[PDB]
DNA sequence: TTTTTTTTTTT
């Protein structure tokens, strides 16, 4: 069953959908949260009860991704550099080489967002991803990074997540106050055709090995916000109901936004006492962005300068190097590599881990959420 | 019985078939798949096995044994009926008396088991005998759960002329062979399926030798005497002798109570001053 | 020629290839030795024999070696070579042991093994009726019900029994006329000639991570017939094999709106894929010195906690479960409470009791008993296992204690202290067993473990719930330069080696075969050997505000006396495990208490009762707060985080004077304080601290 | 504890606990008396005829 | 006789 896409809705209307009969070697071509491309004809059916009442259905033949990223034929580094066209290749080589990139991919990737430059950097590192590492006796290590964004009034957080969900592909926004735990996760539902209960994939799964955008995610109840942490810690999502036993993988990233207690980010206070999450989420996330709005007024001129040109030359003004949709192939192909640890890099590492724990040793200072 | 604890149990199948050793408990297995029982029937009690199975089992039981080296298997007995369900074998009468007068726990003096024992012989008391045959099933249960121990332990010692054992009081059902009388005939079966068990050549013709604690306050134990064993032994005992010459030599404290001469108490500390004595001795 | 120009499915259906295969089967059956000139099928067939198994196991490799025509028309109509193939093995049986039929009088022989391993989301069309070999997990199975296998009518008219139909599992049988009176008619089956056979049903689905990579889990029905049933339970992983067979059915045509037909895997062989010799192990206990050897075994990768090593693994093997001979029901399950600030590695200490262990079972405290359940299958309103019923022998590992529920908590404590649940629910009015040990860990309050109150404010739990575990052990934390290194190190060492570029053996058929072959004694030289300490110490403890060892703590302490007995094969009661006993039950004690006592108490006992520990521990246990508090000092002014802390020598000796050792060079040789990055001076009398 | 709840009682028993050395005999003693393992069941028989007879 | 979502009375 396939639904209506997002850039064809008209305003105030909720999608329609219909349903798709694949019905030859195409049969597992299309799963659920994709954005396929069916080409077939339009049939009538009738209601074999009675055999009249009829009802529509479309009967493909050929399904294909909308917008292929590589417009070769559609998984490891050569794999991909086949499809990678002359001019393709010889750009993503050149970006490779490219040195100060990881200053003109946050310039090109927020192009209308004045300062906050410690928070660019981490959207970026959450967009590359780690490595995943599967323990041999059976457990993983989480291979993504998750980010909480925590500030004052309108400090550009639904921005970054707007940003972040436009660009990306196979990445899904939801707010806070408008979800259910059934519905992130992943339901239950009875098909009485079938009647039997059978599982609904939720926002946390068709977003998978991609970035759900939780914004407001301090509005969500509190029996809401503990599917969450019950998925952000196994890395998966176990259902035990009426006649389903399962276990579902979710390899998401969630980049999340979120407002103080009261309005304002109080700076006497730590953490905990600053939002409402629960004491387990807090943990999970492990990239925090305090913003606050200090009363300044050398911002208040460059925010102004910025906005105001943003909105007198709507489309100029805008001058990133790194066009989006090459940004997008440097992101698929560098998205391949499994980068090692050599051993002095190792022996920084725990020299650098030592250094952490001091710094919030007794007696001179104080810091939030203790190390 | 059924017919598979009554295998498990004589002391003359449970030392070929070895059913004390893992190795050799698939014998009883083949042995029994040889002759088409069901191995659910053969576990039910005898009386209630299907009518269809027993027609000639006294005959598939004598062939399919010849395939396993056990050629005396069939035996000449007598057997009596009285009523509509009443079948002895001249074989379940014996062993219900002689564990009817050897019964473990005590209820008086030592003249109230004979007069109870005494009883069940006359056709008026068949609620003693029908009783007596759950004292002698117990008691078999309990002797090869013995000679297993012995010989998956090896407290056989082969002390030269004679071999040689003993018993611990902290092995269950070992007070049950107290008894001065009930005694014999565990040290008889043992030799039995000791000669079948044993690799030598010598051992497998020395006599026997055992003891094992009469009385803790006292602090004595019992100690018997049993002749070589082999299929055709005159059985002509000669301990009797040794024991009283052992004794007179070591000058130590014995008690030669009974009526047959080759059962003696003695006290626990003269035990390794009467044994050496005897070794020599006997020489 | 053995393959002539027909459909395979009609070439073996004739006469002659019929007879052919028969008899080429037979020659195969009674000639095949494997590497060694042993007649495989000789040996194999009387093991059958000696059981009355009437199933018969062909591995498939074999059969392709030793022949090379049948072994490539099997998978092609598998639905009759196997059943010549059971005619075939039937003759063979019957003269190898003439009167096998008294026992069951037909053979089925199963087939291991298809080199064809396959995906339970990949079935095509093209697989219908071939034989098939896959995997994955069963989620279901119903009561072993019984089919009709050759059934047998009579009229109601006549008396008279018509034909014996056999059944197809695809259609209701269908008698025609009665040949006697012509009385067509509503028939009755015949419960006296009817043949049955056993039947089940099963629900096996994809494994979890296996397969299902970014999309959700297919699934497959299977029925398991005569030999086969209740050769799995949900939650096994199995590999069935089986014909892929295909039905109408009238419903789905009715919500799909096309023809579309169910398909069905009759199985043919179930081989679960799970997990399921003393001599050495008598001079490994005879060690005398295991205890050291098995402590740092489990817990394979979590460094430190050598303290909790030692409960766990006492709570791992058990103890004895003696039954009182005054009707008193004393319970031999060590139940184990773990407590601790979060990120002390509480969960993987779970987790890892979930594999070394055997029949072992999990959940989160975030089901606990049998409740009424509509099955999937059967579509019948049953009743369903909890999860304190599925380790009515083993371990119940509890996780998130603290989120338990009111009925939850109400409902956990009974199975402690009586170890036995009623359920008088909907379904119906039972009674059943529950032995297991409980092994859960909570949280501290506020996010931090506080040692100014007792433990009972911190954990957040109904009291005589706490009477109810055994042990109590706490975890706990403190910046600690020396170990950080350490436990840095190690992290990064161990995302060094994963990634695609007494070890696991000796102690799991040790808690196998311990857990069996030891009844340990119990004497009474002990009897007054510990009194002598209660009565000492019960009015220590009631001296101060606290309550000191009760009863249920030596129950406890009696309890783990015998935790020894599965390690050593000891099993005698001596005054040398009960200096280890009244040492643990202490050990869990001293921890619960209050500021100032948690050290008195230390103070007088840990000093009286002569710890029968290392003495070098105890020269650690000196200078290690002595550094400490000293960059505690050069903090608090300064603030630098140094690098080389440096305290002169004189202060340590001072305070060895309390427990009279004055050892430090025999101490300076030792190795077990390098580790922790130290030095000395002789004529600088520095102990120069690294990090 | 209200004046109150207090009062819907009749008898009030402060348990007061000794931790004699004595005391710790008899606890001592009774250490054993667990560690091993006018009757009851005539005494429940005998309040069952005697609440039944008297007035 | 099961989920899930939404409104209103009740402990
Ligand atoms: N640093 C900034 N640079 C440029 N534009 C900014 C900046 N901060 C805010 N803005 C603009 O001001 C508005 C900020 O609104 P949002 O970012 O949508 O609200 P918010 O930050 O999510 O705060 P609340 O909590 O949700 S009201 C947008 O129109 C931004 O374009
Ligand atoms: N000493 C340690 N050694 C190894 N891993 C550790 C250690 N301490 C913490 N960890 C890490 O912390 C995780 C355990 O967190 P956990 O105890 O489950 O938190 P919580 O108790 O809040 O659920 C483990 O996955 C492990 O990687
Ligand atoms: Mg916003
Ligand atoms: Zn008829």
């Amino acid at each position: 069953r396939i639904q209506e896409t997002q850039a064809e809705l008209p305003r105030g209307s909720i999608p329609r959908s219909l349903e798709v009969i694949l019905r030859a070697e195409a049969v597992e071509s299309a799963q659920a949260g994709d954005k396929c491309d069916f080409t077939g004809t339009l049939i009538v059916v009738p209601d074999v009860s009675k055999l009249l009442s009829y009802r529509l259905v479309f009967l493909a033949c050929c399904v294909a991704p909308t917008n292929p990223r590589f417009g070769g034929k559609e998984q490891t580094a050569e794999s991909i550099k086949n499809q990678m066209t002359v001019k393709e290749w010889e750009k993503v080589f050149e970006m490779s080489q490219d040195k100060n990139l990881y200053h003109n991919l946050c310039t090109s990737l927020f192009p209308t967002i004045h300062g906050n430059d410690e928070v660019k950097r981490g959207v970026l590192l959450m967009l590359f991803g780690g490595v995943p590492k599967t323990t041999g006796e059976g457990t993983s290590l989480r291979g993504d990074i998750n980010v909480c964004i925590v500030g004052d009034p309108s400090t550009a957080k639904s921005q970054f997540l707007k940003h972040v969900e436009e660009f990306s592909p196979r990445a899904v926004y939801t707010s806070g106050k408008a979800s259910s735990a059934a519905g992130l996760t992943a339901a239950v539902v009875r098909d009485e055709e079938s009647h039997e209960f059978v599982i609904e994939a939720g926002a946390l799964m068709l977003a998978d090995n991609g970035v759900c955008c939780i914004d407001e995610f301090d509005k969500m109840d509190v029996r809401d916000q503990v599917a969450i942490h019950e998925a952000m810690e196994q890395q998966t999502i176990s259902i035990t109901k009426a006649g389903v036993k399962a276990t579902l993988n979710a390899r998401t990233s969630i980049l999340a936004a979120a407002n103080p207690i009261s309005g304002h980010y109080d700076r006497s206070k730590s953490l905990k006492q600053n939002i409402n999450l629960s004491a387990p989420i807090m943990s999970r996330f492990d990239l925090f962005f305090i913003l606050v709005d200090e009363c300044n007024e050398v911002t208040d001129y460059a925010i102004a300068r910025r906005i105001v040109d943003l909105h007198s030359r709507i489309e100029e003004s805008i001058d990133r190097v790194y066009s989006l949709d090459d940004i997008r192939r440097y992101l698929l192909f560098a998205r391949q590599f499994k980068p090692k640890i050599s051993k002095e890099s190792e022996d920084f590492i725990v020299e650098q881990y030592k250094h952490l724990r001091q710094r919030d040793g007794s007696g001179v200072t104080k810091s939030s959420w203790r190390i | 019985w059924s017919l598979h604890d009554s295998l498990c149990n004589t002391s003359y199948t449970a030392a070929r078939f070895k059913l004390w050793s893992v190795h050799g408990q698939k014998r009883l297995q083949e042995f029994l798949a040889d002759m088409g029982l069901p191995l659910k029937q053969v576990k039910q009690k005898f009386q209630a096995m299907d009518i269809s199975l027993k027609e000639n089992l006294r005959e598939m039981i004598e062939q399919s044994a010849n395939k396993f080296g056990m050629k005396d298997m069939r035996v000449q007995t007598f057997s009596i009926h009285f009523g509509f369900k009443h079948k002895f074998l001249a074989s379940d009468v014996v062993f219900a008396t002689m564990s009817l007068m050897e019964s473990p726990e005590k209820d008086g003096s030592g003249t109230d088991h004979f007069i109870q024992a005494l009883d069940s012989l006359s056709r008026s008391n068949l609620d003693k005998l029908y009783h007596g045959l759950e004292l002698a099933k117990k008691q078999l249960r309990a002797t090869q759960q013995t000679i297993a121990s012995c010989l998956c332990t090896n407290l056989v010692i082969s002390q030269g002329p004679f071999l040689y054992c003993s018993l611990m009081e902290g092995t269950p059902d070992v007070m049950l062979f107290s008894r001065p009388a009930s005694l014999s005939l565990l040290s008889k079966h043992l030799l039995k399926s000791f000669v079948c068990s044993t690799k030598n050549r010598r051992c497998k013709l020395l006599p026997l030798v055992m003891a094992a604690p009469l009385s803790m306050e006292h602090g004595t134990v019992t100690v018997v005497g049993i002749p070589p064993e082999t299929d055709s032994s005159d059985r002509k005992n000669f301990f009797g002798r040794a024991f009283e010459k052992a004794a007179e030599s070591t000058s130590s404290r014995m008690l030669h109570n009974h009526f047959d001469l080759s059962v003696i108490e003695l006290k626990a500390e003269d035990r390794s001053k009467f044994l050496d004595a005897l070794i020599s001795l006997l020489s | 020629e053995d393959l002539k120009g027909h459909s395979v499915r009609e070439w073996v259906s004739m006469a002659g290839p019929r007879l052919e295969i028969h008899h080429r089967f037979k020659n195969f059956l009674r000639t095949h030795v494997d590497s060694h000139g042993h007649n495989v099928f000789k040996e194999r067939i009387s093991d059958m024999c000696k059981e009355n198994r009437e199933s018969l196991v062909v591995n498939y490799e074999d059969l392709a070696a030793r022949e090379h025509v049948l072994a490539y028309f099997l998978p092609e109509a598998p639905a009759e070579l196997l059943q010549i193939f059971d005619e075939a093995a039937l003759e063979v049986v019957l003269a190898m042991y003439p009167k096998y039929d008294r026992i069951t009088n037909h053979i089925h022989v199963r087939i291991s093994h298809l080199p064809l391993v396959e995906e339970l989301r990949s079935l095509r069309q093209l697989h219908l009726n071939q034989l098939i070999r896959t995997s994955g997990v069963v989620t279901s199975c119903t009561g072993v019900l019984p089919q009709l296998s050759m059934v047998k009518y009579n009229c109601n008219k006549c008396n008279f029994v018509l034909g014996p139909f056999c059944q197809s599992q695809n259609q209701e049988v269908k008698p025609g006329s009665c040949p006697e009176c012509q009385s067509a008619g509503p028939f009755e089956v015949n419960m006296e000639e009817t043949i049955y056979q056993n039947y089940q049903r099963i629900r096996i689905q994809e494994s979890p991570g296996k397969v299902a990579a970014g999309r959700l889990p297919r699934s497959k029905d299977a029925i398991l017939l005569a030999d086969l049933v209740d050769s799995c339970k949900p939650g096994d992983e199995i590999e069935l094999t089986g014909i892929y067979h295909n039905n109408y059915d009238g419903s789905l045509n009715t919500a799909n709106g096309f023809p579309v037909f169910a398909t069905v895997i009759l199985a043919n062989h179930v081989a679960k894929k799970d997990n399921k010799d003393v001599k050495m192990i008598t001079s490994l206990s005879k060690d005398q010195q295991i205890g050291e050897k098995i402590f740092a075994s489990i817990a394979p990768s979590i460094y430190g906690h050598e303290d909790i090593k030692r409960g766990l693994a006492l709570a791992l093997f058990g103890g004895e479960p003696k039954n009182p001979g005054g009707k008193h029901k004393v319970r031999g399950d060590i139940n184990v409470l773990l407590c601790g600030d979060p990120g002390t590695a509480k969960s993987q200490f779970l987790k890892y009791i979930e594999k070394v262990s055997s029949r072992a079972i999990f959940t989160t405290g975030q089901g606990l008993t049998a409740y009424v359940q509509r099955h999937p299958v059967s579509r019948e309103w049953t009743l369903e296992a909890g999860a304190l019923v599925l380790a009515d022998r083993g371990v119940c590992l509890i996780d998130e204690f603290d989120k338990m529920n009111d009925q939850d908590r109400t409902s956990i404590h009974e199975a402690m202290e009586q170890q036995s649940i009623s359920i008088s629910k909907a379904g119906i009015v039972t009674s059943l067993q529950a032995r297991c040990t409980v092994i859960a860990a909570a949280n501290p309050i506020g996010g931090r473990y506080d040692p100014s109150l007792t433990f009972s404010e911190n954990v957040d739990l109904t009291e005589p719930i706490i009477s109810r575990f055994d042990i109590l052990c706490v975890v706990r934390d403190t910046v600690d330069p020396v170990q950080d290194e350490m436990l840095a190190r190690f992290v990064v060492g161990s995302h060094v080696r994963h990634h695609p570029s007494l070890p696991q053996e000796v102690l799991k058929k040790y808690i196998i075969y311990a857990k069996e072959r030891v009844h340990p004694k119990l004497n009474q030289m002990d009897q007054d050997k510990v009194a002598k300490m209660y009565s000492d110490l019960r009015k220590e403890s009631m001296a101060t505000g606290s309550i000191p060892i009760t009863v249920r703590h030596i129950e406890s302490m009696i309890r783990m006396a015998e935790a020894h007995a599965r390690i050593h094969l000891r099993d005698y009661v001596i005054e040398d495990d009960v200096n280890m006993a009244i040492r643990v039950m202490l050990e869990s004690f001293i921890d619960t208490q209050k500021f100032s006592v948690m050290r008195s108490m230390r103070k007088t006992f840990a000093r009286y009762l002569s710890f029968r520990r290392d003495n070098n521990e105890l020269l650690l246990f000196i200078l290690k707060q002595l550094v400490a508090e000293q960059v505690t000092y050069q903090r608090n002014r300064f603030g630098a985080q140094q690098d080389t802390i440096e305290v002169p020598e004189k202060d340590l000796v001072d305070k060895a004077r309390q427990i009279n050792i004055h050892n430090l060079s025999a101490f300076y040789d030792s190795e077990l304080f390098r580790m922790n990055k130290f030095s000395h001076d002789l004529k600088r009398k520095m102990i120069l601290q690294q990090f | 504890f209200m004046p109150t709840i207090l009062s819907r009682f009749d008898m009030i028993f402060i348990v007061k606990d000794e931790h004699n050395e004595e005391r710790d005999v008899m606890l001592a003693k009774h250490v054993i008396t667990l560690h091993v393992s006018i009757d009851l069941a005539k005494l429940k028989k005998f309040i069952a005829y005697c609440r039944v007879k008297c007035g």
